[PDB]
RNA sequence: UAGGAUAGGGGCCUACCAUGGUGGUGACGGGUGACGGAGAAUUAGGGUUCGAUUCCGGAGAGGGAGCCUGAGAAACGGCUACCACAUCCAAGGAAGGCAGCAGGCGCGCAAAUUACCCAAUCCUGACACGGGGAGGUAGUGACAAUAAAUAACAAUACCGGGCGCAUUAGUGUCUGGUAAUUGGAAUGAGUACAAUCUAAAUCCCUUAACGAGGAUCCAUUGGAGGGCAAGUCUGGUGCCAGCAGCCGCGGUAAUUCCAGCUCCAAUAGCGUAUAUUUAAGUUGUUGCAGUUAAAAAGCUCGUAGUUGGACCUUGGGCCGGCCGGCAUCGCGCUCCUAGCCCGGCAUCGUUACUUUGAAGAAAUUAGAGUGCUCAAAGCAAGCCAUCGCUCUGGAUACAUUAGCAUGGGAUAACAUCAUAGGAUUCCGGUCCUAUUGUGUUGGCCUUCGGGAUCGGAGUAAUGAUUAAUAGGGACAGUCGGGGGCAUUCGUAUUUCAUAGUCAGAGGUGAAAUUCUUGGAUUUAUGAAAGACGAACAACUGCGAAAGCAUUUGCCAAGGAUGUUUUCAUUAAUCAAGAACGAAAGUUGGGGGCUCGAAGACGAUCAGAUACCGUCCUAGUCUCAACCAUAAACGAUGCCGACCAGGGAUCGGCGGAUGUUGCUUAUAGGACUCCGCCGGCACCUUAUGAGAAAUCAAAGUCUUUGGGUUCCGGGGGGAGUAUGGUCGCAAGGCUGAAACUUAAAGGAAUUGA
RNA sequence: AGAAGUCCAUUGAACCUUAUCAUUUAGAGGAAGCAGAAGUCGUAACAAGGUUUCCGUAGGUGAACCUGCGGAAGGAUCAUUG
RNA sequence: GCUCUGAGGACUGACAGUCGACUCAGAACUGGUACGGACAAGGGGAAUCCGACUGUUUAAUUAAAACAAAGCAUUGCGAUGGUCCUCGCGGAUGCUGACGCAAU
RNA sequence: UCUUAAGGUAGCCAAAUGCCUCGUCAUCUAAUUAGUGACGCGCAUGAAUGAAUUAACGAGAUUCCCACUGUCCCUGUCUA
């Protein structure tokens, strides 16, 4: 189940058994990209930016239109997130409960939800390191993050 | 928490015990798929059907009413050819009827295709 | 449950390891106490006769149970030796040379005598058996 | 790094230089009643325990040390010194080393002769010849091991079952036996010639004459309540003496003691003690346990360790009787094996696993052959005319791990295609090395042979599995008594103040302490203070647990649901280490209504240091910091799969018309029905499990294997002592032993 | 050639002081556990055990114990739409 | 004592040149075993009692275990007040105000 | 059982506090009215008259031990 708590939901997504588009997708592929370029350049992660294509330019999927997975479209172009999108998201989430904190420091159960974040945070750099994501001198400094972010 | 191959195998003798026609294995791969060979040659099972709508895929098999128990034995020994005689004495019934399935370099098989094409390998499962 | 990684013999071989000091039978013939006790490892022992003495029976039997406190050679140990037949204690004396051997159970009390664990089995150089049953005078 | 020394490598040692080497995969240190192995006991398998000892390796010669000679020694049946122990002395000196063979003392539960000989096996020297306390032979020897006597056969029998008459009988069949009944046959234990034996002796094996009536040529050791085979025998004793591994026996009719008789088991053996093996699935890898019997850590995080989803053809077959040898859309070969243009080629990822072989000391283990008379053994021997010799044998196997070599390549590890610095048939230049044209020796170089770099054209299908009913992250509308900060409220209580009235009130089983005309209690209006948060409130919610219920706002967090978003194995569980942890308790401040350990009183009582009643201190409440424990409980760790039926309920979502005190209209909100997902539970039932109570998870267990952490091994002593460590302290964590004891305990039944 | 002697190095027994370690062993007095016995005081527990029992903590008392605070049912309640 | 060896620097144009006062390590030799050679300059250990410590004290017989002290606690006082001085007028604390003053 | 307002609690001890007293036991010694550790019917201990401890410190009182020495056995000699 969870890896930091004791849910065991199942809720996720389910696509569909058909790789190629709808018929009615009738896109180019080059188009695609500047749509997902100029997301970039509006410096939206890949995360949202496939969440734009499904609700407004009604594309179901990357994969199937274009071939290629949003963050090597991206990467290929050399806009690619330097620290990826989900160690992104954690280390911006820290810095926000750190900061909770230095005002509340009787906030027993805030001071929980840290350690299992950096504890979240340092797992997904390990992984990342290994796979030459990061730099392998990247270290996760508890200090100075709200620079790094936000 | 998956370690596939007592998944399949736990399902079946569950669905036997009870007397159910039909078996669904969720999680499937090509090991799982060698060792219903296995059974099925010898007689233990019915077809089985594989079902792909992408993944690791899943895979119905239809019971017989003949199979007793099956079984993995995790932690995979090494099995010289020269202790299958060991291994045959303690988990199967008898010296009649039961089969341990080994995979070995000339492929998965029961010991007693091991002996006769002289090989020994890891310990899978057996079934009777 | 138990732990049966195909790598995780260490850890398996460690814990029978632990586990067999919680055993009193390995614990007791490990531990070295056995060379403190009055034998120090020895079926049996030379004493030399302090005093005859008699002890009471355990509640449920009622008896003046005849042992004789003997001091051990090798290693100056007072201890209390049954006497064990009828009316033999007699054939016991003062400042006499006795074999002192176990009187069962290794060790741990033997019957309703409370606190006697070593049986006398020669006087003088001469079997008690016999003594008892004529066949060798003192 | 340079030396020195050694036979020689090396911090072996020296000078100078650097700062390394080992460690939870356990270094370092301690224990060993510890030389190592070959092996030994036990063994269904897996194991447990032993190994001083005759073979191999090592080490030592009373303890240390230093040497000479010599090819070889740090030699001790060589020396030198010291330490200890001791011998002789004519008193000045001298001579020492049995852990060699025998023997003595001592020590102990615990072990042989101060014997003969170089005949065998071999060794040694100048040697065919000398020597050998090596080694062999004999005395002692119930350590272990083997074979094997202590009678056999007959007829009489008072008799005893069948079987021939079975009736009515009677005897008679295998002799079953009291039978010192009777009769001769058999023979070695013994003893004795000889011969043999032997280095010489003795013993054995042969064998002249003696060698049996059952009292003798006599078999014993433990038992006879049960376990456990065998007495409801007789005399003695009287909870004595005793027996009894355990349970138990013995208090005047003892199946248990002491005896006689009879029986039982084993038998030339048997009992006792102690260590160990089995039994013991009570150490559990195979293969145990943890709701209540002993045992899930209070809870979560986390490093190491352990474990880890699926996916990449060898798939569809030709071929000859398990397999070669092959074609499909099988990256090369010059170089070795290389067929009559051709199989069957080596380096441009590593391993485990399996297959076969090598090479593996013997003795021991298994195992073939072989009639030592059998057997334990041994490695012999067997046929010939058991006649001048013939035929010989002296097999073979197992050998865990590590190392070497061979094929396989299922499974499983570690490493690694996306900056293309990738592969690739050719093309000259940066450049060196030179070979048949240097018959001699060479030595720079033209086409030419490879480094190696290297710019460009070239070719190709030009090169990134999927998206786990794994996990993370994003997003959407929600949900909650989850947290922190500030804040609004509510009665009650206590105190105060004001007013009224007047004898009691309070408390109790009954009272008393106590308050009271200085007006108690009661009644009424207002004020202060501090705690608390009724009813709603539940087989309901939230939280890792502890825990969390008045209002509102702010801050950050979370689960579930929804999703054709995104990453792509990032995970499970976890020694070491870390966060939180009710109540009480501790140090300081703040506050101090109520209640209230301690204390003080009134009752009760045999007493009452208690229950009951009165008064009250710390405390209760808060801020800062400690503490780290609870029946911290579901007495049930966490992750995963499967498995049975039902209605409730909480959160979200989806699907249905019909209804409202709504809603500018619908749509939504409240309610009814259906479905999915995720929660807290409940009910009914086994086809299940369990000792059961019970349990739909305590199920999918002798048909025993999904992963992983913690933990138990009869009851006490004892969570004690001691050492460490944490704390201000109280104490927490770690945590024995001596000794003691046959039960303690769990579930259920009948009674009382 | 070459002795006694001698010089400096090196190996180094051995003896002595201090220290440290480990294993035994004595001790006024204090204080635990066990067992025995035909003892004294009570009545704590097992029934609602006559104040339901028990767990943590704290205080108090001849002794078993009592009391405060929080917890548990292993309770004497599986139960209020009555 | 003597005779040496090495390290540690400056300036000037990984070098060359010149300069440089000071410290520390190491060796051989040497002596009637002397060498911090005069001077200068702790004796040490095991314990008991009192006072915690530093501080102070009976000038000229007592230096302490006495006094003080930090720490702890109690008491009075909200100014028209407390504690105190003054014959009176008036004054000290107070250029203060409870984290303060005053008394133990 | 008489009595008190309460009957000396936790602790401590022959203590700088104990008459008896050179208390009793142990230890230190050859020998200890001294010292230290215990014991406690404490003439006449005891809780901010503060009780019990206590590292560091002291020209504070006391006991012992090693070193040192004309303090002593036992005096002699030298300089101003
Ligand atoms: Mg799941
Ligand atoms: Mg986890
Ligand atoms: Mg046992
Ligand atoms: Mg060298
Ligand atoms: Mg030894
Ligand atoms: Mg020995
Ligand atoms: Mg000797
Ligand atoms: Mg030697
Ligand atoms: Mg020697
Ligand atoms: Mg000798
Ligand atoms: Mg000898
Ligand atoms: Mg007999
Ligand atoms: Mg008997
Ligand atoms: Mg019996
Ligand atoms: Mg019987
Ligand atoms: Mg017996
Ligand atoms: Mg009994
Ligand atoms: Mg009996
Ligand atoms: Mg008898
Ligand atoms: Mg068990
Ligand atoms: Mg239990
Ligand atoms: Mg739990
Ligand atoms: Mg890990
Ligand atoms: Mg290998
Ligand atoms: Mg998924
Ligand atoms: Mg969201
Ligand atoms: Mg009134
Ligand atoms: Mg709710
Ligand atoms: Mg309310
Ligand atoms: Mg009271
Ligand atoms: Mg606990
Ligand atoms: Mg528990
Ligand atoms: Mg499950
Ligand atoms: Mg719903
Ligand atoms: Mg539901
Ligand atoms: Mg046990
Ligand atoms: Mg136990
Ligand atoms: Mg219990
Ligand atoms: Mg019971
Ligand atoms: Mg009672
Ligand atoms: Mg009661
Ligand atoms: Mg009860
Ligand atoms: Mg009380
Ligand atoms: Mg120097
Ligand atoms: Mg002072
Ligand atoms: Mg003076
Ligand atoms: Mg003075
Ligand atoms: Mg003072
Ligand atoms: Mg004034
Ligand atoms: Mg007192
Ligand atoms: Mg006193
Ligand atoms: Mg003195
Ligand atoms: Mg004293
Ligand atoms: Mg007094
Ligand atoms: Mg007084
Ligand atoms: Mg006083
Ligand atoms: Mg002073």
């Amino acid at each position: 189940g969870r890896m930091h708590s004791r849910g065991k939901g199942i809720s996720s997504s389910a696509l569909p058994y058909k790789r190629t588009p709808p018929s009615w997708v009738k896109t180019a592929v080059a188009d695609v990209d500047e749509l997902i370029t100029k997301a970039a350049k509006k410096g939206q992660m890949p995360s949202q930016i496939g969440v734009l294509l499904r609700d407004q330019h009604g594309i179901p999927l990357v994969k199937s239109v274009t071939g290629s997975k949003i963050l090597r479209i991206l990467k290929a172009h050399g806009l690619a997130p330097e620290i990826p999108e989900d160690l992104y998201f954690l280390i911006k989430k820290a810095v926000a409960i750190r900061k909770h904190l230095e005002r509340n420091r009787k906030d027993k159960d805030s001071k929980f939800r840290l350690i299992l974040v950096e504890s979240r945070i340092h797992r997904l750099a390990r992984y990342y390191k290994r796979t030459k994501k990061l730099p392998p001198t990247w270290k996760y400094e508890s200090a100075t993050a709200s620079t790094l972010v936000a | 928490g998956r370690r596939i191959l007592n998944d399949a195998l736990r399902t079946m003798v569950n669905a036997e015990r009870r007397g159910k026609a039909t078996a669904q294995l969720q999680p499937i791969s090509g090991v799982m798929i060698s060792f219903l060979n296995i059974m099925k040659h010898r007689g233990y099972i019915k077809n089985f059907e594989v079902f792909d709508p992408h993944r690791v895929g899943k895979i119905t098999v239809e019971l017989q009413g003949r199979i007793k128990d099956c079984k993995a034995l995790t932690y995979r020994q090494d099995l010289r050819a020269t202790e299958i005689e060991k291994y045959r004495t303690r988990m199967l019934p008898t010296r009649q009827w039961g089969y341990v399935v080994v995979t070995t370099p000339n492929g998965v098989l029961d010991h007693e295709e091991a002996i006769r094409q002289n090989v020994g390998g890891q310990v899978l499962g057996y079934f009777h | 449950g138990k732990t049966r990684g195909m790598g995780a013999g260490r850890k398996l071989k460690t814990h029978r390891r632990n586990q067999r000091w919680a055993d009193k039978a390995y614990k007791k013939s490990h531990l070295g106490n056995e060379w403190k006790k009055p034998f120090a490892g020895s079926s049996h022992a030379k004493g030399i006769v302090l005093e005859k003495i008699g002890i009471e029976a355990k509640q449920p039997n009622s008896a003046i149970r005849k042992c004789a406190r003997v001091q051990l050679v090798k290693n100056g140990k007072k201890i209390a030796a049954f006497v064990p037949n009828d009316g033999c204690l007699n054939f016991i004396e003062e400042n006499d040379e006795v074999l002192i051997a176990g009187f069962g159970r290794k060790g741990h009390a033997v019957g309703d005598i409370p606190g006697v664990r070593f049986k006398v089995v020669k006087v003088s150089g001469v079997s008690l058996l016999a003594l008892f049953k004529e066949k060798k005078e003192k």
